[PDB]
């Protein structure tokens, strides 16, 4: 692991991966306004924090309709020149809804309620597979 | 004559395409309390208007319309599995302090959480 020797590196396709990928992007991810840069406020992170599991996928634009962004107000690291741009990921968690998706596909899973398998559990079938 | 207002969201999650039934329904829904008072956020059955929208409804707390609104609003979340609806609730005297900028979106973050589905 170079952090833990005794304990391997794995998995990818685990919450807690997934999620430090997500928590990495939220926590560096900043707003430039015309004008100057700023990060995200407390709330706004809350707000955001919960909603790759909620949807399919945390569009940008989509981001921007959650905190009422207004125009005017831009995300950095991202080409705000090409068209459409906003469209972009921003964050998508696979493993989570692939999971999600093979139990809804098959009859265990209500679709579009949450995955109630543990974290550990989760990270143990990525492990896995 | 305390004013609650129930700031609710719609949102549209991708798991399944939504039929313009469903688009319909809800709009009926949303547009039953609209009255030439808050003309602004009249429900079209389009997703510009339907996908990703804050709508602040103003409610009288001790009168029972309020909890029968919100109600059909969690029943039809829970039927249509792939539109998602998010209610928040601030009295009017917290609500109007804030300022117009973004304030549906203020509200919802120091507004008590109502029901996620």
């Amino acid at each position: 692991c170079t952090f833990e020797p005794a304990e391997p590196k794995a998995a990818k396709n685990t919450y807690t991966a997934e999620r430090f990928i997500w928590l990495t992007k939220l926590n560096n991810l900043r707003i430039l306004e015309q004008g100057s840069e700023r990060p995200l406020t407390d709330t706004e992170r809350a707000t955001l924090m919960d909603e790759p599991y909620r949807k399919s996928k945390l569009t940008y634009a989509q981001a921007r309709k959650l905190l009422g962004l207004e125009d005017t107000a831009f995300f950095k690291g991202l080409r705000y020149g090409k068209d459409n741009a906003e469209a972009s990921t921003l964050m998508e968690m696979k493993a989570y809804h692939a999971i999600s998706r093979a139990l809804e596909k098959e009859g265990l899973k209500d679709k579009k309620s949450p995955l109630n398998l543990s974290p550990e559990l989760q990270d143990e079938i990525g492990t896995a597979f | 004559s305390m004013f609650k207002r129930a700031i609710i969201f719609t949102s549209f999650n991708g798991f399944e395409k939504v039929s313009r039934t469903e688009k319909r329904r809800l709009a009926k829904i949303i547009n039953a309390r609209v009255s030439i008072i808050d003309e602004y956020l009249r429900a079209k059955d389009t997703n510009a208007s339907l996908d990703g929208q804050y709508r602040a409804f103003l409610f009288n707390d001790e009168s029972p319309a309020m909890t029968e609104f919100l109600a059909k609003l969690k029943a039809f979340a829970e039927s249509c599995t792939g539109i998602s609806i998010d209610a928040w609730e601030i009295e009017e005297s917290e609500y109007v302090r804030l300022p117009v900028e973004r304030r549906d979106f203020l509200a919802a973050a120091n507004g008590k959480e109502i029901f996620k589905i």
